[PDB]
């Protein structure tokens, strides 16, 4: 099927582009119901939790805002009291009550502070010439609760520190750490910091056994008693940051509540609207057209017409660059030009590539017809992931049912690439059985490929090239091909479909558009096509064409300009090539 | 850089 411009258009119409947007701020965790409900359960139960999702989602900011609105009983006074001259314990009194027990002490009613005083009893008995309590923290309301985010999870920052007054130390030189500041509230840490700082094991001991030991230096130290920890801990990281941790059975025992962010949201008016109020709350001066373009770029970032990228921080960053190009104002134009300027800043590699193609240094065809050749499409695996055409050839000779991937044999192709070649072999052997095993040897090459290549998305290009070489069928060179194939010859979805289409358009444009150029791709990728304006306009102009197919043979038909049947069709030509190859091989 | 199809 031909995809009309109307079928391809995906962008949101803009009405009144320059009108200022006025919208209220959405709540924390909008569109992230799963994670919000997980966290509510952790708050309700007192459970420790972990927040998981890809980078730049705004997980930390959403979490601090959600915690900001909570309420808890005012946290107790928190202090170190000596039980000895080499021993200390961590103690809570009801809030404020510290300053009174301190002044009573500062002399020379507190049922909780028993052991401190008992043990505070023989300077008189021996003239025996370091003793007053050490307030770590206090506060006036548990609303908001204590919220301590410590991004740098070293032992001293987690657990506090012993200072040394020349060498001596005592109860009053013990400084608190994040764990101490987070009591009666929330401690937030990054999974990655716990790993990198080597503090995961000591952090477990703190939570499993109440062992919280201030950091010392390798003279003579104070013993610090364990203490019942009163805090909720929330770890933050990516799916991958957590896999180190999840191989420790203790991780699951301690961190029961998974709060997982989706990398995308539904592309809905409600989510557009929420995006708008969020941007306004961040301080942007936003116009309707500016909101619309940012929303649609989020859909394009997701490569899904019906979903949008949920990475609020990436959206904000693009908006910040747009705001500069609009002189402080976030407009449709400013966003389109921020996007263009990102591509320009990263375009050197493609400009070198296109120049090499124009010069004939890389040999590519974008017009005419040839047997056993086709433009497939690849993506370069360095950000921002440009797509390019790659010339592929297939050559057929009389022989013993061999399909040879030259790139794979030379060590350039990977396991999935290899798998796609094997799959085609399975299709071809079983599809053409009249001569027993296939009387051809077929060799496939990515002609100017010098790098490792991986994936199954050249399967369609390979199979059509192969059928073309078997049948001596000239194929159009103005249509590039992308698609995976299964053993039955159906065409399957591929990735990076926008970059691929746009990459072939870019080469066609640099070599001069013929008016008949285009791309054959999987029907299964229709919902991923969120093509840039320039390709859409070319397709609207009849200057570029997109075909969607379900089977390999459908692709061959388009490329060879005939049907498989209605014989004089392709199938009889294919069968005739195979008979010719079998006569050369046998007789 | 390596390439994906």
């Amino acid at each position: 099927m031909r995809l009309s411009y109307e079928a391809l258009e995906w962008r949101t119409p803009i009405e009144n582009s320059t009108e200022p947007v006025s919208l209220p701020p959405p709540p924390p965790f909008f569109g992230q119901e799963r994670a919000r409900e997980a966290l509510e359960l952790a708050i309700r139960g007192g459970f420790h939790a972990y927040l998981v999702g890809p980078p730049s989602l705004g997980k930390h900011e959403a979490l601090l805002a959600y915690l900001s609105t909570q309420s808890v009983e005012t946290p107790p006074d928190l202090l170190y009291v000596p039980l000895s001259e080499r021993k200390v314990a961590v103690l809570t009194l009801p809030s404020g009550q510290e300053i009174h027990l301190a002044e009573a002490v500062e002399g020379l009613r507190f049922p909780q502070a028993r052991a401190y005083l008992e043990a505070l009893r023989r300077y008189a008995e021996t003239g025996e010439p370091q003793w007053r309590p050490n307030l770590l923290t206090s506060s006036s309301s548990g609303t908001p609760p204590p919220i301590v985010y410590e991004p740098y999870a070293t032992a001293p920052r987690l657990f506090g520190r012993l200072d040394y007054l020349v060498w001596s130390t005592n109860v009053s030189l013990i400084r608190p750490g994040a764990v101490h500041r987070a009591q009666g509230g929330y401690l937030i840490l990054d999974a990655l910091s716990l790993k990198r700082e080597g503090t995961w094991e000591a952090f477990k001991r703190a939570l499993r056994n109440g062992q919280v030991e201030p950091v010392t230096e390798p003279p003579a130290g104070l013993e610090v008693e364990p203490f019942p920890i009163q805090m909720q801990v929330i770890l933050v990281g990516t799916p991958e940051a957590f896999e180190g941790l999840e191989e420790d059975p203790a991780f699951s025992e301690l961190f029961r509540i998974r709060a997982e962010f989706s990398p995308t949201l539904p592309a809905s008016p409600e989510n557009c609207t929420a995006l708008g109020g969020w941007l306004l709350a961040q301080g942007f001066q936003l116009t309707q057209g500016g909101l619309t373009r940012l929303y649609d770029e989020a859909r394009r970032m997701a490569e899904q017409r019906d979903r949008m990228d949920a990475r609020l921080v990436e959206i904000r960053a693009l908006a910040e660059e747009a705001a500069v190009l609009g002189g402080g104002l976030l407009t449709a134009e400013s966003v389109e030009q921020a996007i263009a300027a990102r591509e320009h800043r990263s375009f050197l590699s493609e400009e070198e590539f296109l120049r090499a193609v124009q010069e004939g240094v890389i040999r590519l065809r974008t017009t005419g017809r040839a047997v056993g050749e086709v433009n497939s499409l690849v993506v370069v695996e360095a950000a921002p992931y440009w797509g390019r055409p790659a010339r592929l050839t297939a050559r057929a000779a009389p022989g013993r049912d061999h399909l040879i991937s030259i790139d794979r044999e030379a060590g350039l192709g990977g396991q999935i690439f290899h798998k796609a070649v094997l799959t085609l072999a399975g299709y071809l052997r079983s599809r053409y059985i009249e001569h027993g095993s296939l009387p051809v040897t077929i060799s496939l090459a990515f002609e100017q490929n010098y790098v490792s290549i991986e994936g199954d998305a050249a399967g369609l290009a390979e199979l059509v090239a192969a059928l073309s070489a078997i049948g001596n069928l000239p194929l159009r060179q103005d249509l590039a091909v992308t698609g995976a194939v299964d053993q039955t010859g159906k065409v399957l979805a591929v990735g990076a479909i926008n970059a691929k289409v746009e990459g072939f358009f870019r080469v066609c444009k640099a070599l001069g558009l013929s008016g008949t150029q285009g791309v054959i791709l999987p029907e299964a990728n229709l919902a991923n096509l969120t093509l840039r304006a320039e390709v859409l306009e070319a397709v609207r102009a009849g200057q570029f064409h997109i075909y969607a197919v379900e089977t390999a043979e459908q692709a061959l038909e388009i490329l060879a300009g005939a049907r498989m049947e209605g014989f004089r069709g392709l199938q009889e030509k294919i069968r005739a090539g195979l008979e010719a190859f079998a006569r050369l091989e046998e007789g | 850089a390596p390439e994906a199809v």
